[PDB]
């Protein structure tokens, strides 16, 4: 609401389009090269001998002025649809799911997504989580028992400075370490970083 | 010599062989001349612009 | 002062060094406090404190909402070739014939300009096959919708944010033809496709 | 076109606002690839340095760390790289951002990757041993960390390797880098071949303006200049044109090399 020019490439958009008319509509004023850029009065002052020649000049002036106005109108189209093109893919997959792929939509990790409409595109509100409020530990890759190496079946090690504990990922949550959220392979002889407990 | 142009001219370092009266670069474009008074090697640069 | 990109006239330069405002280039730029210019500075400057028996868990979380505006049209023209470059005139006509088909080529080419907006508009919208709706009564555990979801008071059907974007930006041979959706019916899109998502998920896709 | 003739100038007033136009498009064009480096490279918000200690669970990045002593302050590879590959009214402007900052951003993204993961494309960066990272990469395949604790040698050998012969290939073998070599040939030809165009007779009597201006009256010396002016600006037309579609060109891949930044650097794929 209070903030301008937020909306920058729908009004360059707007603005381009403008200018390009503008102009092709001012270069009407032009002599390219002849005696007046009226064509009423070069008809109605002199000779058709030579107004042939006076209205070849004009013509040939604007033939190249529509076909510039042309040339750059394919241009802003084909730039145009591919920015269309990654727009319903963002919509297809940001909106009617959710995705994996980083930053693609949102900085962060991706919630969801809400489209609203504007004068000639799409706006998205992407709802995305970030962490915060982080905080020190220690860590190691295994754990011996009985000579035997245990891994997290899904966590990480960490401690608190007495007491061991795993946790998930994201979120500080430690919990006792049991049987029953680690498994065991081979004799810890071979992995750098045991500790016991 | 017949050989117009504007710039500013300097010294330069380049050996002609003893019978050319000029030299160009690439795009046919003059950079160095003689002049027929005293038979040394100047060289042209054109004038700042922007 | 001097600089690679030229020499500049009216500013001081300083030894500091904060986030470019002015870009004038070569690595320098320009801000107001007088006029000064300065290095570009990348950003802050942190090293973080690895070691091999440490990571760092975070304990809080926050949830933030962004935006994201791209465009997907524009305005669809056509020209009359003979009334631009002739002004109703039977001479110029005339002499114009002899140049073969030219400008029936141009016609040709702005035609499928517009038929490919048309079919740009119809592919980022026209993503679902029904219309849902949003129930009366709207207990979605504690979440607020109601500045996104159209309000039945106004004659536009259109939201609040919807209706902050629509204020915030605003012949001789020459035509505008008009788009072939009209705003109320892709309003009814979006409204759609987030109803659906509020109450379905993913699985309506 | 004109070369400061000021019978030219007079002429090609009266061929309405082409040149307006003409240099609208090469300022939109050079805005463009400031945007583009810009948005490739400006991935980070901060600028991370790595430690001074590097045990990185025996993996060896060396090669691709920055080297303090060059003054470039750029990397072994990169220099391998740099070194590899190699006025008539024309100018050149200098981008915005220098080789320092470039190899500064890359610096900061490649020492924020082996520090913290992928933390640091989220939110703040968080430390983690490396070895535990290259784990839970290997959960993201398929395969249980288990693997990789007990292979952790072979492993950082067989990457060594890697590296090494990556070096030797790049130092030794050539014609390895055409995509950068041949769009530096395909702007120097358009150029060189715009500035050749100048030679042409267009039809006229010469092809240089004081020789006619300085050959005959005015009357007809006017239709002269005309020819050389209709012929000038035909060329540079079609030079513009194709500027335009190489330009569009090099967009495209610009975005697909933020894209891969965004995906394959700071996540997996
Ligand atoms: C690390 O966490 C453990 C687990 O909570 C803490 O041990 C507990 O400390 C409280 C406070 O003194 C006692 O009431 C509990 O009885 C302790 N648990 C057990 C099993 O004895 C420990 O204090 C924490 N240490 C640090 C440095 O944070
Ligand atoms: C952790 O591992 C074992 C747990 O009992 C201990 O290491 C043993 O220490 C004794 C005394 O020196 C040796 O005789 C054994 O050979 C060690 N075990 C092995 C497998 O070598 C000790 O508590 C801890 N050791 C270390 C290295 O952390
Ligand atoms: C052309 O004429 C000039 C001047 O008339 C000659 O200049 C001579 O320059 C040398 C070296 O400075 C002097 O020692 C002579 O005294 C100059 N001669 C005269 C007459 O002034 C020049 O040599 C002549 N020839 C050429 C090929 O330039
Ligand atoms: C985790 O511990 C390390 C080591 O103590 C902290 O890193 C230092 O923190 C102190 C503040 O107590 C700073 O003055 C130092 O500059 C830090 N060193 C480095 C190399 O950054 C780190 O801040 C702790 N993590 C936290 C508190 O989140
Ligand atoms: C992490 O630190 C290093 C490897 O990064 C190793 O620890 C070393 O252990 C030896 C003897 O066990 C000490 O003399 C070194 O001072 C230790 N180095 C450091 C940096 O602490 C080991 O792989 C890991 N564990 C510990 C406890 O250091
Ligand atoms: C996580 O962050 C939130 C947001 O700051 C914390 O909620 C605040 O809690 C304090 C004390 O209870 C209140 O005074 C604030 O009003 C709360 N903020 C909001 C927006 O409601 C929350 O406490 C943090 N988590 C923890 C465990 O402390
Ligand atoms: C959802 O948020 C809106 C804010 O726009 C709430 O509407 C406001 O409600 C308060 C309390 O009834 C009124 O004083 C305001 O005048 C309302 N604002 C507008 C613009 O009408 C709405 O109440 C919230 N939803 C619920 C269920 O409370
Ligand atoms: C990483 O690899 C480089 C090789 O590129 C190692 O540098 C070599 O170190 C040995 C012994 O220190 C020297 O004999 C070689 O001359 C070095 N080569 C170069 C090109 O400098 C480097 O030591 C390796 N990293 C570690 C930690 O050992
Ligand atoms: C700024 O930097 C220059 C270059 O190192 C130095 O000579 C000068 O003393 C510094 N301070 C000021 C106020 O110019």
């Amino acid at each position: 609401s209070s903030t301008a020019s937020a909306l920058g490439k729908l009004q360059d958009v707007v603005n381009q389009n403008a200018q390009a008319l503008n102009t092709l509509v001012k270069q009407l004023s032009s002599n390219f090269g002849a005696i007046s850029s009226v064509l009423n009065d070069i008809l109605s002052r002199l000779d058709p001998p030579e107004a042939e020649v006076q209205i070849d000049r004009l013509i040939t002036g604007r033939l190249q002025s529509l076909q510039t106005y042309v040339t750059q109108q394919l241009i802003r189209a084909a730039e145009i649809r591919a920015s269309a093109n990654l727009a319903a893919i963002k919509m297809s997959e940001c909106v009617l799911g959710q995705s994996k792929r980083v930053d693609f939509c949102g900085k962060g990790y991706h919630l969801m997504s809400f489209p609203q409409s504007a004068p000639h595109g799409v706006v998205f509100l992407h709802v995305t989580y970030v962490p915060a409020q982080e905080k020190n530990f220690t860590t190691a890759p295994a754990i011996c028992h009985d000579g035997k190496a245990h891994f997290p079946r899904e966590g990480v090690f960490v401690s608190n400075g007495t007491h061991w504990f795993v946790t998930q990922r994201n979120f500080y949550e430690p919990q006792i370490i049991t049987t029953d959220n680690t498994f065991v392979s081979g004799n810890c002889d071979v992995v750098i970083g045991i500790v016991n407990n | 010599n017949g050989l117009t142009g504007t710039g500013v001219l300097t010294e330069s370092n380049k050996k002609f062989l003893p019978f050319q009266q000029f030299g160009r670069d690439i795009a046919d474009t003059t950079d160095a001349v003689r002049d027929p008074q005293t038979l040394e090697i100047l060289d042209i640069t054109p004038c700042s612009f922007g | 002062f001097q600089t690679r990109a030229g020499c500049l006239i009216g500013a001081e330069y300083v030894n500091n060094s904060y986030e470019c405002d002015i870009p004038i280039g070569a690595g320098i730029c320009a801000s107001y406090q007088s006029i000064i210019a300065y290095t570009m500075s990348l950003g802050a400057e942190n090293s973080v404190a690895y070691s091999n028996n440490s990571i760092a868990i975070p304990t809080n979380f926050t949830i933030s909402v962004t935006t994201e505006i791209l465009p997907v049209s524009m305005t669809k023209t056509s020209v009359d070739c003979t009334m631009y470059i002739c002004g109703d005139s039977t001479e110029c006509s005339n002499l114009l014939l002899q140049y073969g088909s030219f400008c029936t080529q141009l016609n040709r080419a702005l035609t499928g300009i517009a038929v490919e907006q048309d079919k740009n508009t119809q592919e980022v919208f026209a993503q679902v096959k029904q219309i849902y709706k949003t129930p009366p009564i709207k207990d979605f555990g504690g979440f607020n919708f109601s500045q996104i979801l159209p309000d039945p008071s106004k004659p536009s059907k259109r939201s609040f944010i919807e209706d902050l974007l629509f204020n915030k930006v605003t012949f001789n041979g020459l035509t505008v033809l008009p788009p072939l959706l009209t705003d109320e019916m892709i309003a009814q899109y979006t409204s759609a496709l987030l109803a659906g998502t509020i109450t379905s998920g993913w699985t309506f896709g | 076109i004109c070369g400061d003739s000021t019978e030219c100038s007079n002429l090609l007033l009266q061929y309405g606002s082409f040149c307006t136009q003409l240099n609208r498009a090469l300022t939109g064009i050079a805005v463009e690839q400031d945007k583009n480096t810009q948005e490739v490279f400006a991935q980070v918000k901060q600028i991370y340095k790595t430690p001074p200690i590097k045990d990185f669970g025996g993996f060896n990045f060396s090669q691709i760390l920055p080297d303090p002593s060059k003054p470039s302050k750029r990397s072994f590879i990169e220099d391998l790289l740099f070194n590899k590959v190699t006025f008539n009214g024309l100018t050149v402007l200098p981008p915005l951002l220098t080789d320092e900052m470039i190899a500064q951003y890359t610096s900061a993204l490649l020492a924020g990757t082996i520090t913290s993961g992928w933390t640091f494309g989220a939110g703040a960066a968080l430390q983690i041993p490396f070895a535990m990272q290259m784990a839970y990469r290997f959960n993201g395949i398929g395969v249980t960390q288990n693997v990789l604790y007990e292979n952790q040698k072979l492993i950082a050998n067989q990457f060594n390797s890697a590296i090494g012969k990556i070096q030797d290939s790049l130092s030794s073998t050539a014609s390895a880098l055409g995509k950068l070599q041949d769009v530096v040939n395909q702007n120097a030809q358009a150029l060189n071949t715009l500035v050749k165009q100048l030679s042409s007779n267009f039809g006229a009597i010469s092809s240089v303006l004081n020789d006619i201006l300085s050959r005959l009256d005015p009357p007809e010396a006017e239709v002269q200049i005309d020819r050389l002016i209709t012929g000038r600006l035909q060329s540079l037309q079609t030079y513009v044109t194709q500027q335009l579609i190489r330009a569009a060109e090099i967009r495209a891949s610009a975005n697909l090399a933020a894209i891969k930044m965004s995906e394959c650097v700071l996540g997996q794929s």
